[PDB]
Order: C-alpha cells, then structure tokens, then sequence
C-alpha cells in the first residue's frame, strides 16, 4: 500500500470513538473529559480515575465544542496517548454534531492544519456516517448519546438542516 | 493518637467553634460533618467523622448554625458549681478516652478573664488526679478581672503541661493597625489561623513531627518554664519569612533572651534552600540565646490546603513573658489594700512569685541551681 493509514475521530459528548480507517471497530474509546489539580493536564480514563485530586472539565458536553483549548488537549491525547501516531503522518476524517455552526467548522480545520499539521482533513456529520454505515444514503436517523439526542432527516447523503430537531434528554439524563 | 479537645466558656466555644469551621475547610469536609469527592491525616482531630469535641446560651446559636450536625462571673461560683457536677461532664469524656483507640493529650480553649475560668481551674486539677499519663496544652486567652486571672495561674503553672499565650491587647491592636475595624467575630479570625496552625504538622505527617510531644519536648526546658508566645507574618523566600517573624511587630505579646524557637513554614517554598537560610540568620545575630545551656532555631515544613502563596507561624519560648504575670501581679496587690479564710489567694500570689523568679533567673550564667 502506498497510502499510510486514515484516522477516524468521532468527538462524542460524553465518549470519543479513535481508531483507523478500514477497521471495523475503534482502536479506543475515552470520556470526553479534562482535568487539572485542583503531569499537568489529565483526559480520558485518567482524569476519570483520579477525579478525586482534579477540576474536570467537559469541553463537547452537549455535542458542541464549547471550549477549543480542552478539545484540542482531547485530540493531542487521541493521537499521541490513544492511537500513538503522530498526526502530521496521517489523514484526519473528524466527526461532528447536526447542527453545528459554521464558524466551529472552519476552527475545527484550522486547528488539524495549523496545530497538528495534518497532511488532510474531512468533517462529517454524525447522523450521516451512521445511515452510511447501515447501507442507506437516504432516512431518518434518530441519534442518542450520552449529552445529546437527535433526529436527523437524510436525502442523497445529504442532511437537511431545516428538519434536523435537537433533544436535550439522552444517556446522562436517564441516568440520574 | 487522638487528642480530644474541650471548650469552655463564651470564649472557648466561640474559638474553637472557628477552630473546627477552619480545620473542616481546610479538610474535605462538608458542614454536614460528610466527606465530600473533590493524604491529610484526619483520625487524630476527626473521628470515623464526628469531632472529638466536648462543648461546655452560645450552644444554642452554634445548634442555629449550618454546622448543627457536627456533633456569675467569679472564680469561686465557677469552681463550686463544676463540684457538684464533678460526675456528670466526666462521663462524656471517659467515653470519649475509652472509646479512643490510644488517647494523647486534652487541648483546652478558654479565657482566663468568668464562670468559664472557674469551671476550667477545677478541670484541670481533676484531669491529674485521674489521667497521670496524659498531657494537658491550654490555648488560654489573657484580657475582678486581676482576681480570677492569677488564681487560674496558680493551676496552669504546676498542672498544665504546656501553654500558649494570645492576650487580647495585642491582638485587638493588630486590628486596628493592618484590619481597620473602627468586634469579638473579628479577632477570631486571628486566633483561629494561629491554632490552625500550630498543629498544622499533626495532620501532614511529614518525617519528623507526627505526635503533640514532639513539638513540646524541644522547646520547654523544665516543668517550670512552660509558657510559648506566638508570631504570624503574613497578614516569596524562606529567609524573608524567618526575618519577619523575628521582629517586634509581629509577635502577639504586649534583660532577656531566648530559649528556644519553632518555625513553622506552610508553603510550597524551595525546601532546599531553607538549610542554607539558617546558616546566614545565625550570622547577622537577630536573636540573643540563653548562655546556661545549648539552644538553637528549628524550622518545619508542611503542605498547605489545596482544597482552599506562603505563610509561617513562629512559636518561643522568651522570658520577656515575665513582663505578662508582673502586670496582673502588681493589679492584685494593689486591689488587696483597698477591698471564709482568703488563704487560697495567698498560696496563688506566693506561687506565681516563684515562676517569675525562675525567668528572672533563667537568663543568668548560672540559672544551674
Ligand atoms: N480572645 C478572645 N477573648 C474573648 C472572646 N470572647 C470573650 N472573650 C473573653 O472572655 C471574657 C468574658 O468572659 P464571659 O464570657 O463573660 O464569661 P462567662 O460569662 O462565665 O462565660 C472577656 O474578658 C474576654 O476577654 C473572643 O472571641 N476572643
Ligand atoms: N446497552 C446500553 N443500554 C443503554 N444505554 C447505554 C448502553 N450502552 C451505552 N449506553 C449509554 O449510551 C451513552 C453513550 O452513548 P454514545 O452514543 O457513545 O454517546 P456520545 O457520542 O454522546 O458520547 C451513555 O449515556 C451510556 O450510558
């Protein structure tokens, strides 16, 4: 092969999904966490485990990035700690939620270009990969994590915005 | 080792109700006396956690307060009245001894100015007669009042094991001069960071320091010499903070010389550095030792809080101290010629002579014999 291998990220609200293309599951999964004391910075199952001694934060809790300089501690720690690849090596396909504004998309490309050098990138819709992975290019997905829930109307691949509806009751709420 | 501590009076209850808020804050410890998620060894002060307090109208407004789930004016009426309920406190506390896994000391909060002082002078001659093994430290506070104040000395000079002084004159004036306050709620403030403090190598442990003695059996000499004065400087290097507390502003006391000193960092200072500051103090000569017997300068680290930048507490052992018991000594006396037996107050001024005598002498070449 010629090609070196693709990375696929999903960012997820309360887990993310790692691994490489052409593989049929994640190489890892992590909570899409942060931590500092209350090593520097802790994320992942460690900031998870030593909770007690840390501030947590959570940067993509409802699907959107909120906060850019968490998540791209997120994405350091997926290619350097998860994946151990380096990201200048390989190209990115990189998840992200319905609905998300537009600005956050051109951030989240400036941030693979610029901070990790990616040699190329591609941002899909979440609902999408899903319909793809069941065979489809046109139906209705409804989508339930963890932060966040949705349904997400998909003709010829393509999302339609104006019927996209966003719930805020998901895995978290029915846990507690 | 625990140390179960007492509260006596409106003033002990008032200090150690802000000693515990302190040592809660300072631990993970909700106002509900349950451990929040957010090393500290808290088994000697907290038990598996419910304080080993033993409190004695003020309980009223601390059961008010949102730390509810945590648990006349003579010295004659205040002595007679604990007699008759010589039975009943005891049994709180020889529950709380037996219940104890290994019980060390008994800490004692209270004001020497006055049902409170009474009832403490009658508690501390019992705590001998039935505990011989147990050490008893006073955080007392010094303000009728030249009566009562050296009849209580006349107990805490052969019966307390150790003792440390916070007068209200020094601190009301610390207020004033770096707090500005023109109230009681105020100065505590003040008191609590000090005993917070001073057993603040108690909780850390650290490689020296992890039982009460250790600190107390390097500073007083004799039985007779036990008495400590206090300095809090910040109200940044380890040498900065040493010749701070060294001065005469700091220190909580309104020739003479030293007999032995404590220092007790709090930081996250460099602790490499903190031998190499001792060896340049000894040279400028900031303070005047006894010649008698060998004495130096001792300095402790610990960590502070991180659930709440570099703070020092300075604990000595200075016979200017003498200058303290003179005042209420010479008030008595002078009260005494102007008005069943008044036996008792002339074995008490006739006792607390010979401890003034003893400082006066312990600064001489031959305080041996
Ligand atoms: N340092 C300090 N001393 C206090 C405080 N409250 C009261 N005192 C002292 O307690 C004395 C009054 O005692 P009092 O409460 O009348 O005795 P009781 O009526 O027998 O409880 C005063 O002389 C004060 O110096 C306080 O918050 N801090
Ligand atoms: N078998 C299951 N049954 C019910 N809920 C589940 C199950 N497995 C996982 N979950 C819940 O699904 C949520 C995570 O799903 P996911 O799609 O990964 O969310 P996200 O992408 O937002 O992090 C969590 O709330 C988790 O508890």
């Amino acid at each position: 092969d010629e090609e070196v291998a693709a990375l696929v990220v999903d960012n997820g609200s309360g887990m993310c999904k790692a691994g490489f293309a052409g593989d049929d599951a994640p190489r890892a999964v992590f909570p899409s966490i942060v931590g500092r004391p209350r090593k520097d910075s802790y994320v992942g199952d460690e900031a998870q485990s030593k909770r007690g001694i840390l501030t947590l934060k959570y940067p993509i809790e409802h699907g959107i990035v909120t906060n850019w300089d968490d998540m791209e501690k997120i994405w350091h720690h997926t290619f350097y700690n998860e994946l151990r690849v380096a990201p200048e090596e390989h190209p990115v396909l990189l998840t992200e939620a319905p609905l998300n504004p537009k600005a956050n998309r051109e951030k989240m490309t400036q941030i693979m270009f610029e901070t990790f050098n990616t040699p190329a990138m591609y941002v899909a819709i979440q609902a999408v990969l899903s319909l793809y992975a069941s065979g489809r290019t046109t139906g209705i997905v409804l989508d339930s994590g963890d932060g966040v829930s949705h349904t997400v109307p998909i003709y010829e691949g393509y999302a339609l915005p104006h019927a996209i509806l966003r719930l805020d009751l998901a895995g978290r709420d029915l846990t507690d | 080792r625990e140390i179960i501590t007492l509260q006596l009076g409106q003033c002990g209850n008032q200090i150690g109700f802000e000693f515990w808020k302190q040592l809660c804050a300072e631990h993970g410890i909700s106002p509900e006396g349950i451990v929040e998620e957010f090393t500290d060894r808290k088994d000697v002060f907290f038990y598996q956690y419910i304080p080993r307090a033993v409190l004695l109208r003020v309980i009223h407004s601390i059961l008010n307060s949102p730390y509810a789930k945590l648990y006349g004016n003579n010295w004659a009426s205040g002595f007679s009245q604990g007699e008759k309920i010589h039975e009943d406190i005891f049994d709180i506390i020889d529950r709380e001894a037996d219940g104890s896994d290994s019980l060390e000391g008994f800490v004692l909060c209270h004001s020497i100015a006055g049902t409170g002082s009474g009832l403490g002078s009658y508690l501390l001659e019992r705590l001998n007669d039935r505990y011989p093994k147990k050490l008893v430290q006073t955080y007392s506070v010094f303000p009728v009042q030249p009566y009562n104040s050296l009849l209580t000395l006349k107990r805490l000079t052969q019966n307390a094991d150790c003792l440390v002084v916070l007068d209200n004159t020094a601190l009301n004036r610390i207020a004033t001069d770096r707090l500005h306050i023109q109230s009681f709620s105020q100065i505590n403030q003040l008191v609590s960071t000090i005993m917070s403090a001073s057993t603040t190598t108690l909780r850390y442990p650290g490689y020296m320091n992890n039982d009460l003695i250790g600190l107390i059996a390097s500073l007083i000499p004799t039985p007779r010499l036990h008495f400590l004065m206090t300095g809090y400087t910040p109200l940044t290097t380890v040498l900065d903070v040493m010749r701070r507390l060294l001065q005469p502003k700091n220190v909580m006391v309104s020739n003479h010389c030293y007999i032995a000193i404590l220092n007790i960092i709090q930081g996250e200072v460099d602790p490499t550095q903190v031998h190499k500051s001792l060896q340049r103090i000894r040279e400028r000569k900031l303070a005047n030792f006894i010649p008698w017997g060998p004495a130096s300068i001792q300095v402790a680290l610990s960590r502070k809080s991180p659930y709440l930048r570099v703070s020092g507490l300075m604990m000595a052992n200075h016979t200017s101290i003498s200058s303290l018991f003179e005042r209420t000594c010479r008030q008595y006396d002078k009260l005494r010629k102007r008005e069943d037996n008044f036996d008792e107050m002339d074995t008490s001024r006739e006792i607390v002579q010979q401890l003034i005598d003893e400082y006066h002498a312990a600064t001489r070449p031959d305080y041996i014999s």
